């Protein structure tokens, strides 16, 4: 779509904006996030790449705090998804001052799909290069999973994968019944698939950012405790062999 | 067809003066549906050619003939959205007027104000021409007034006139067939003739619209008395 | 007593023969109750409809409808000459509401008018 | 944002804090000591006060004398204008400090020194701006320029005097009495003047607050002096 | 890396989007200034005059207060726009410090009025340059001249327009101070210099003097054409 | 992308062609058909339908969050057609728009003032360079006062207009004319007649033997003036009812 | 600093690259002289 | 002309100059006895009911108390006379707006609603008291609006001067659902409760007025209804 | 360096955009003024001369600003009612603040102030009108003005604007007598130049607009002629015509 | 301070606008004797009572729009018309008025009808078919063209009736220095008539 494609305020021929198309592609340049509901909870997973040894461990982290209750996986360029996480922390805290209590998970999404929506828009800003998952938990709501796209599209997923190994990930978290799993084994299924995706060669030397949020965190998002990251990364290495 | 970008800008004069988007704008009018004015001795006469034609539509709902007070009534030619954005600003400027000077607008008023606003759009730059030419009847002081206004905002008092598709062969038509002691009658006949000329196979009260405006106002003719006077 | 007086710095310049008759002494108590509810009408509706957008919708709503705003606020006529602001009342919603901004001392006959090159280059804040 | 930003309100909605008709709209109002210092362009009851003060023009100059001493009774706007005080201390000193910046910020521009009419009228302007909001000026410019001596009694209420003799004060009634006076008297003859003048105000009185001896000045053309 | 816009420099480091608008200024009518000892000239060729005009509205002489004056060069409604801003800024200077402007001071502002206009390339310069001829409040007589980019110098005589070369060549090599000594030494000077540029003078010549203490006086052709004949006279 | 206009007939909104055509305006149309779905909308004696697919082509993704049936008052339903992103977000402006009305005018939106409100916005964005159109289509219906049922389809271009019935999507112009034979025949379908109406349009012009999770039907009543979602063994019944005749 | 005093009909205080921001401080210019200028003369105001 | 003192373009709307000017200048005449002029009321009985299948609005008369909203909207106002009478044309103006662009006859709710934000926006400084009574399809209604921005929706109601005679006489003999000529009677009756030490009435009937056909702009009419000399000078002119 | 904006001097200083909307007048109607020892006139081409057209507004071309001046637009017709509009404005607005009738030159000066302004600000077309004003003060008497899209203005004694302008100049530059015009001899004039420069049809009182301003008894009389005079006139040039031939 | 009186009467094809002059006054303060009477039109006049300032600013305000109209529509005003704008203007200030009450009398240019009219100082308007007053003295003003208005009366016997009701009016037996200047506006003529009481 050459000719069409330097704002996003132009349709194709076709009635395709291509600069939202290529900020999607921006998405699939980064390494992959995949996030799995399961039967009380939510589990995040980050493929993240080691950029040196100089940085100081948990730096470059794309596992955030959005609420109490909210976790936020991303891909894409960084520094997008560090504007969209204060976006989206901004919008909990200001549902929460209005209406006293925690938002849920559907309407945090769908104000953060249109805030990204809305730069999908008009000539004097680009898209968000950059896509994400929202993952809470509530007694009276359940688990819950969203993914964020650039283009301002937001659905509830079971098992969803972002980033550039997303289809091979989305292959292998077909094979969970996730329905019908605690977060436990969830997060040892999640480190294998990180692990099973992982581009040894071309990429290198990552290290797993897992993070739940579900009934065994009492509806709190958190990091996964550094005992059982260590036997989901065993799991997952055992396994690849 | 692009002369050195002196046809893609509204604000750029070309080399021989012209200003080659607007005049682009008068080509959505001369693509848009036929429309016809014809101002008789007692009254002015608007008929259009509807647009939606088939049977799916609700005929209660959109209309291209409209009133802007009891006196004075549109049609257009050209894209519709434009028509009707233009549509409400010149029912909000006849209110004004009331309310100012406690008299129905005049005719020529209306259509000063209705042509300073499209004037307005052609001068800037990063906005578009208005992509309608208005019909505009009225009755004020006993005397019919038939107006048009352009795309460019330039208005004109016509005795008859027609626009749209194949408006050049209805203006042709109507010049035979025009004289000043016409009765509003004979004009609608004549208006539905010059319709029915350029006109896109059997026309029925349903795929045209004609509204009269006499002493008693403006007035948007049912489909049984469009249907009464097509049957003669 | 207002305190304010930028005065650490009190440096600014003013045009003598432009400013008028200006009395800051009387300009911190409005005239009348209705003077600045009324000469910040539509700033203040606007700034309400974008407070209730933004408690119930989220920061897209108010920022698209400014966006809106202030796009068709460009394509507009030189300070100097009257604007009809078509597209901005279709955007606000008073393309088929009156009010008595529309019918009082009306703004298309002004009585009085600068000059329009001053009158631009206010606009673009060169003052 | 860039979306935000590119809108240019800046209005508390599109900003952080917001949670009603406003909420902490970033920081409840708190802010910091300021964005910018000075260098730059940016209920206590007990204000201070004066007392006396002469001023003629001459044919050698103008001569300011004041009720001797402790506190201050003359600005010295720069060394080519002088200034007397009545009214606010802090008023006459903050205005004429500010009268001394356009001073010297004029000569910067212009190569030339500022004329007393001119100065005397930015000094009109700028307390005539807050007329009626309290400020208590009673100063008197005197200098010399291009057009000779100049004597000027600039007020908080608007007005800016020429003259060739003012006196502000208690015993103002007495000294411009006491002020028998010709355009043409010698510099020796015009210092005895001055000082008869502040005297016959303290014939009354002596040496103490607002008491002492005369607080003489003389402005030259090249510049004021103290004569005592 | 060209023109085509105010605010970009070429690679040479050139603005010439601003040296543009000083073309059109050296397209204009020939202005000469001439500053004398008690009076100050200002001279304009009438090029190419209708002759069913009113000539008293196509005048490029123009007094900005009753101690300055002004010719222009270049076009003539941009030069009409920034004459009325500094007159309304000779009275508000007026009204600020009660003293009448210097003529620097009015140099300065119209320079800086165009300097506005040489910035946001959504903004076009004015295609003017200016002589703004006066005297001071203690009586100096000044001459300065401003052009298109904000710039503005002071000047003994100067010429401005086309043939401002020639003019401005002939100045240099006649002004002196033995063609200062009188006023009508003064007019004759630049009487002189328009003639250098105008054919079959005299008809083409807009002269204006000032005198110290004194308005702005245009002389008419009935005077322009007795200096012109004393001019030949003076030829033998 | 940062700011101008494209030059061309058919790259800028405010750009005509020697034609006097807004170019861009048709690729926005063209837009509606990105997503590769049809809806069809169906006004009855009492009742008015809206029926569109529901095409999930994943299984990891959760069935209930994909819609396209959404509630803008108590009373109006919609179906959008066209991008997801630009359908929702008209969705927003509609609901916004809506409770504005009821509040300036104490009384609720009818659906045709929807329509004309939605409409102005998107003309306002045809005409403006820095805007551009949305790429999608509404379908508003609605029971009035004394009107009856109402379907109103908003368009790209500004366009409104209400039907007896209407499509939107692929399949819009073989649904078109489905729906016009239909309608020549007989019109007070009663309220069964309409749904199955609806879903034999859908279901002919895609040849296509519906279940229950490929589709989406929402309805009004006169009796029943609020905007109801059938579930999915409403729309199961239906069409089994219409199977076994 | 280089003067290049283009005519000799051209009072040289006028073209002074040299200027006096205060009574401490000099300044020397080249370059655009409607751009030193706006320089020169935020440097006096701010010095005062 | 270009006055040298505009900077920005002027507005529309109320003025608010000569407002410190009149506060000086009416404190000053107050101290003379000078008898600035005064602002023209309208305090007179109105009145309202709503019968089986409309309204019936009364008044006092010489005058016309009575105003037009629209064909099945009517008002009458207490107060400042200018204040309904430019609050009464407005909204009417505005509702012509809305009918035309709906195509429907209005409805007094949404009458009611551009009174009370209009009043309210001007806080109580616009001195309209009206009695606002209409017939919709969702039937007769009848509200109360007050300078302030309040408005009450009642079955009857009676402002000006005798409100509280004609007030006790609705309490004494108002029913629901009476008929054009009890409730014609009762209007009339208790307005000349309220005057005693001619009367309008505006009947708006359900069925005399079609909420099917399209909205058509109606026609309107008007409103507002010895010692011997020494002549100085004369002069004829034309 | 080239012609796309108003904001743009080429290398040698034209400003392409404002000589390309000077352009736009030379297609339009034959205005034309000239000035009298008692009066000054504007005859005005109608272009506008269709069949179907209606009897208009009491003048097509000439529009009344003042009591005491008339203006004779030529160009694009939107812009003109825009400049008309704000001219009746200006004047208004110096009677308002000096209650005084505004000098000719002062208003003329105004609009042309206007019209600069569009041609200086980028992203604003300028206007394609150049207008043609006739009037009367207490200053200079009867005068005659003439304004082009660039804001730039003169007075003149007789002036042309629109089609066929320089044939029409270079008649009256031969024929008009400085201090001999009467209102007669110049409306002679006017029909013998307003017919030899509209040589794409013959000239009849039905192409030609007349207005005259005139001071009779203290008070200004702008007056458009009847197209039963105009006849007369057109009938007295052709009779002249048959004279001066043989 | 007198703010002065403007009375405006109807007769047959004919109306009389008629105020007070002033004739002999040396007062101080606040100016007295000013004009009242404004020709707004060939057979229109307003009157206008209160402080003079105000008179004068809303008549120049007035002729500002007036003037504007009548170039617009390139018709002549209506009496009614000129109403409606004053009643406009009046109103704009509304919160802060004009301390000024107007009378419109004139004839209507198609019928040469009589129209009279008064409004307050916000601008509500009476049109009445008999007279008008408007003034501080608006209550034996009113007494007295109560009692001597008969109908279909002709110009000559509108002239004494304006000036009978005028002097009779302002009379509180101080008409010295007290004129009365009468406009009586006819189809074909307007007659100004300036005018003392007899017992001077």
């Amino acid at each position: 779509g050459t000719g069409y494609d330097l704002s996003a305020s132009t349709f194709s021929p076709d009635g395709r904006v291509f600069q939202v198309e290529y900020a999607m592609k921006a998405v699939e340049n980064s390494s992959t996030a995949i996030g799995i509901r399961c039967k009380d909870g939510v589990v995040f997973g980050v493929e993240k790449l080691v950029l040196s040894k100089l940085y100081e461990e948990g730096s470059n982290k794309r596992l955030f705090n959005v609420d109490r209750h909210v976790g936020m996986a991303v891909a894409g360029l960084l520094a997008d998804a560090r504007s969209l996480a204060d976006i989206a922390r901004e919008e909990a805290s200001n549902f929460r001052s209005n209406f006293g209590y925690n938002i849920p998970l559907k309407h945090l999404a769908d104000r953060v799909a249109m805030y990204v929506h809305a730069y999908t828009l008009y000539s004097a800003v680009r898209p968000f290069g950059c896509s994400f998952m929202l993952g809470s938990y509530s007694v009276n709501d359940g688990a819950q999973l969203y993914m964020i796209d650039p283009s301002g599209v937001s659905y509830g997923y079971w098992g969803c994968a972002i980033g550039k190994a997303r289809q091979a990930a989305k292959t292998e978290i077909e094979k969970l019944q996730m329905k019908e799993m605690t977060c436990r084994d969830i997060v040892k299924e999640v480190a294998k698939i990180i692990y099973i995706v992982h581009d040894e060669v071309k990429d290198k030397a990552f290290e797993l950012e897992l993070s739940w949020v579900g009934e065994l965190t009492n509806g709190r998002h958190e990091i996964v405790p550094k005992d059982i990251r260590e036997e989901a990364e065993k799991y997952a290495k055992e396994s690849l062999k | 067809m692009a002369e050195r970008g002196y046809s893609f800008s509204l604000t750029t004069f070309s080399p021989s003066g012209k200003l080659v988007q607007i005049e682009y704008a008068l080509a959505a009018v001369a693509g848009g549906a036929p429309s016809v004015g014809i101002k008789a001795a007692n009254g002015v006469v608007l008929a259009t050619e509807k647009k939606q034609k088939s049977i799916l539509y609700d005929e209660r709902s959109v209309h291209k003939v409209e009133p802007i007070t009891k006196h004075i009534g549109l049609v257009y030619s050209g894209m519709g959205p434009d028509y009707r954005v233009l549509v409400h600003r010149a029912r909000k400027l006849a209110q004004q007027y009331y309310l100012v000077y406690q008299e129905p607008i005049p005719t020529a008023q209306l259509v000063q104000r209705v042509a300073s606003v499209m004037q307005e759009y052609t001068q800037s730059g990063g906005v578009r021409p208005f992509g309608v030419s208005l019909l505009i009847c009225g009755w004020n002081e006993g005397r019919p007034y038939l107006f048009q206004s352009d795309p460019s905002g330039a208005y004109f008092a016509w005795k008859a006139t027609a626009m749209g598709k194949n408006y050049v062969n209805g203006k042709t038509f109507l010049e035979k067939r025009y004289n000043e002691d016409l009765e509003l009658e004979d004009a609608i006949h004549t208006a539905i003739l010059t319709l029915k000329e350029s006109f896109e196979g059997q026309m029925t009260e349903d795929n045209i619209e004609v509204g009269i405006c006499n002493e008693a106002g403006f007035r948007r003719l049912t489909p049984t008395e469009v249907k009464d006077y097509l049957a003669a | 007593p207002v305190t304010e007086l930028s005065a650490s710095g009190p440096f600014e310049s003013h045009d003598l023969l432009r400013k008028g008759f200006s009395c800051v002494k009387n300009e911190l108590l409005p005239s009348h109750p209705l003077e600045l509810s009324e000469k910040n009408f539509q700033l203040n509706q606007d700034k309400m409809n974008f407070s209730t957008l933004r408690n119930i919708q989220g920061l897209f709503a108010p920022l698209k409808l400014q966006m809106e705003f202030k796009a068709v606020q460009q394509v507009q006529r030189l300070p100097f000459l009257s604007s009809s602001n078509l597209s901005l009342d279709v955007l606000r919603g008073n393309d088929e509401t009156i009010g008595f901004e529309d019918i009082l001392n009306d703004p298309s006959q002004s009585e009085v008018m600068g000059e329009p090159h001053l009158m631009v280059e206010y606009k673009l804040g060169l003052l | 944002m860039a979306l935000a930003s590119v809108l240019e309100r800046p209005l508390p909605v599109n900003q952080r804090g917001f949670f009603g008709l406003g909420g902490r709209a970033d920081l409840l109002d708190l802010g910091p000591g300021s964005l910018s210092d000075g260098l730059s362009l940016a209920p206590g009851i007990e204000m201070l006060h004066g007392t006396t003060t002469l001023a003629f023009k001459f044919r050698h100059g103008v001569i300011v004398a004041a009720d001797s001493r402790t506190v201050k009774k003359v600005i010295e706007i720069n060394p080519y204008l002088l200034g007397t005080m009545a009214g606010g201390a802090a008023d006459c000193s903050f205005w004429e400090r500010l009268l001394a910046r356009q001073c010297r910020i004029y000569e910067l521009r212009n190569k030339e020194r500022i004329s007393v009419a001119a100065a005397s009228k930015l000094l009109a302007n700028m307390v005539y701006q807050y007329k009626g909001m309290g400020l208590s000026m009673g100063t008197m410019i005197c200098g010399w320029d291009k057009r000779g001596p100049g004597l000027y009694y600039v007020d908080s209420e608007g007005n800016r005097i020429s003259g060739a003799t003012f006196s502000v004060g208690s015993g103002s009634v007495y000294a411009y009495g006491v002020m028998d006076r010709g355009y043409s008297y010698d510099l020796e003859v015009e210092q005895a003047y001055d000082l008869a003048r502040r005297a016959i105000y303290q014939a009354t009185y002596r040496d103490a607050y607002s008491g002492g001896a005369v607080n003489l000045y003389h402005v030259r053309e090249d510049g004021w002096i103290r004569v005592s | 890396s060209y023109d085509r816009a105010i605010t970009v420099f070429s690679p040479d480091g050139h603005l010439f989007q601003v040296e543009y608008a000083q073309e059109a200024v050296k397209k204009g009518s020939t202005a000469v200034g001439v500053r004398g000892r008690d009076i100050v000239v200002l001279g304009v060729e009438k090029k190419s005059v209708a002759k069913l005009q009113d000539e008293r509205t196509v005048r490029k002489i123009c007094a900005l207060d009753d101690n300055v004056c002004m010719a222009f060069a270049g076009l003539t409604a941009d030069a009409r726009i920034v004459i009325n801003r500094a007159r309304v800024e000779c009275q508000s200077h007026r009204l600020t410090v009660e003293d009448p402007v210097t003529v620097e001071y009015i140099t300065r502002y119209i320079a800086s009025l165009k300097q506005r206009y040489t910035q946001s390339n959504g903004r076009r310069p004015f295609g003017i340059s200016a002589l703004i001829v006066g005297f001071d409040f203690d009586g100096t007589p000044r001459l300065y001249q401003t052009d298109p980019s904000g710039t503005y110098h002071a000047w003994k005589a100067n010429a401005i327009g086309r043939g401002a070369k020639s003019v401005r060549e002939f100045l240099e090599k006649n002004y002196t101070d033995e063609a200062i000594e009188t006023d009508d030494l003064t007019i004759k000077l630049v009487i002189k210099a328009l003639l250098e540029v105008v054919q079959s003078g005299g008809k083409n010549i807009e002269l204006a003097v000032m005198r110290r203490d004194q308005s702005l006086k245009i002389l008419n052709p009935e005077e322009i054409e007795k200096y012109v004949a004393e001019i030949e006279k003076e030829k033998e | 992308m940062s700011r101008g206009s494209s030059a061309g007939f058919d790259r800028h909104i405010t750009i005509f062609s020697p034609e006097g055509r807004l170019y861009q305006v048709e690729y926005a149309f063209k837009a509606i058909n990105q997503g590769g779905l049809t809806s069809v909308a169906v006004r009855g004696k009492d009742c008015a339908v809206i029926v569109t697919q529901k095409k999930v082509p994943d299984k990891l993704l959760d069935s209930s969050t994909v819609t396209h049936l959404f509630k803008i008052t108590e009373n109006i339903g919609c179906v959008m057609t066209g991008m997801t992103a630009d359908s929702r977000s008209q969705v927003q402006r509609a609901r916004y728009e809506a409770a504005n009305w009821k509040y300036k005018y104490g009384y609720e939106i009818p659906v045709d003032m929807l329509c004309k409100r939605i409409a102005d916005i998107s003309q306002v964005y045809t005409q403006n360079a820095e805007m551009r159109p949305l790429g999608c289509c509404m379908i508003l219906i609605g029971i009035d006062e004394e009107q009856g049922p109402q379907v109103y389809k908003c368009d790209p271009a500004g366009y409104y207009c209400g039907f007896k019935a209407t499509a939107a999507g692929v399949k819009q112009t073989e649904s078109t004319s489905f729906l016009e034979k239909k309608v020549k025949k007989k019109f007070d379908w009663t309220f069964e007649q309409t749904v199955e109406t609806a879903i034999t349009c859908l279901s002919t012009v895609l040849s296509i033997d519906f279940k229950p999770s490929e589709i989406e039907v929402g309805v009004v009543t006169v009796e029943n003036p609020k905007f109801r979602i059938l579930t999915e063994a409403e729309i199961d019944a239906h069409l089994v009812a219409l199977a076994e005749r | 600093v280089e003067k290049r005093i283009t005519s000799p009909l051209m009072e040289p205080s006028s073209i002074e690259k040299i200027v006096e921001i205060d009574a401490h401080i000099g300044c020397a210019m080249s370059g655009l002289i409607a751009d030193a200028k706006t320089l020169i003369d935020k440097a006096r105001v701010e010095t005062q | 002309m270009a006055a040298v003192s505009v900077y920005a373009p002027p507005v529309g709307g109320f003025s608010f100059d000569n407002c410190r000017r009149n506060a000086v200048l009416e404190a000053d005449f107050a101290k003379r006895g000078y008898k600035l002029p005064k602002v023209r009321k309208t305090g007179t009985t109105i009145a309202g009911v709503v019968y089986k299948d409309g309204i019936v609005l009364g008044a006092d008369t010489n005058c016309s108390k009575i105003h037009f909203i629209s064909p099945n909207i009517y008002c009458c106002g207490a107060g400042t006379a200018a204040d309904t009478d430019m609050t009464t044309q407005l909204i009417s103006s505005n509702l012509e707006l809305h009918s035309l662009s709906t195509g429907r006859l209005p409805r007094v709710v949404t009458a009611n609603r551009m009174l009370k934000q209009m009043l309210f926006r001007y806080q109580g400084y616009i001195g309209a008291a009206l009695v606002l009574g209409g017939v919709d399809v969702t039937g007769p209604h009848l509200y109360s609006i007050y300078p302030h921005g309040s408005t009450d929706k009642l079955p009857y109601v009676t402002m000006g001067s005798g409100s509280l005679a004609a007030m006790a006489v609705f309490e004494d003999k108002f029913r629901p659902d009476m008929e054009e000529e009890e409730a014609k009677n009762l209007v009339s009756e208790a307005i000349a409760a309220g005057i005693f030490n001619n009367i309008d009435l505006c009947v708006i009937s359900k069925n005399k007025l079609d909420f099917l056909r399209p909205y058509t702009v109606p026609n309107k009419k008007g409103t507002r209804l010895t010692t011997a000399v020494l002549t100085e000078k004369i002069t004829p002119l034309e | 360096r080239y012609d796309s904006r108003t904001t743009i001097f080429s290398p040698e200083g034209r400003l392409y955009q404002v000589e390309y909307a000077m352009e736009a007048i030379g297609h339009a109607g034959t205005c034309l003024g000239i000035l009298a020892n008692d009066g000054v006139l504007l005859a005005a081409e109608r272009r506008n001369i269709h069949k179907l057209l209606d009897e208009v507004f009491f003048s097509e071309k000439i529009y009344k600003l003042n009591e005491d001046m008339a203006c004779s637009v030529a160009g694009i017709t939107s812009d003109a009612n825009v400049l008309t509009n704000e001219l009746r404005l200006i004047a208004q607005r110096y009677l308002l603040q000096y209650q005084e009738p505004i000098p000719c030159e002062q208003l003329v000066t105004a609009l042309c102030d206007i019209k600069q302004a569009y041609t200086q600000f980028g992203g604003k077309r300028p206007f394609g009108v150049s207008l043609l004003y006739i009037g009367w003060d207490k200053h200079y008497g009867f005068q005659l003005y003439q304004s082009d899209p660039s804001g730039n203005y003169g007075g003149w004694k007789a002036t042309c604007i629109g089609n066929n302008s320089a044939a029409a100049v270079s008649m009256l530059k031969q024929d008009y007598k400085e201090g001999e015009m009467t209102l007669k001899s110049a409306l002679a004039l006017a029909i013998k130049v307003l017919n030899k420069t509209m040589d794409v049809s013959k000239l009849s009182a039905e192409k030609v607009e007349i207005a005259t301003l005139t001071r009779e008894n203290g008070k200004t009389v702008i007056r458009v002629l009847k197209q039963k005079e105009v006849e007369q006139l057109i009938k007295k040039h052709e009779e002249e015509e048959a004279k001066a031939e043989r | 301070y007198n703010g002065g009186a403007v009375m405006a009467m109807k007769g047959k094809n004919c109306v009389a606008i008629a105020a007070d002059r002033r004739f002999g006054i040396q007062a101080q303060m606040v100016t007295t004797d000013f004009q009242k009477i404004f020709p707004m039109g060939d057979r229109l006049y307003i009157g206008l009572a209160g402080l003079a300032t105000d008179v004068q600013t809303v008549a120049q305000r007035l002729k500002f729009r007036l003037n504007l109209y009548e170039l617009k529509e390139g018709r002549q005003i209506k009496p009614y018309t000129l109403m409606s704008m004053v009643a406009n203007l009046l109103y704009e200030k509304r919160f802060g008025p004009y301390y000024t009450e107007p009378v419109i009398a004139g004839l209507d240019p198609k019928t040469f009808k009589p129209f009279i009219c008064s409004l307050d100082l916000i601008g509500c308007p009476m049109v009445t078919d008999d007279f008008v007053v408007s003034g501080t003295c608006a209550e034996q003003m009113y007494g007295m063209c109560e009692s001597l208005w008969e109908p279909n009366m002709d110009p000559d016997h509108l002239f004494e009736t304006i000036s009978q009701a005028m002097l009779n009016a302002v009379d509180r037996d101080a008409v010295s220095g007290m004129g009365v200047i009468v406009h009586i506006i006819e189809k074909d003529k307007i007659t100004t008539r300036t005018l003392k009481a007899r017992m001077d």
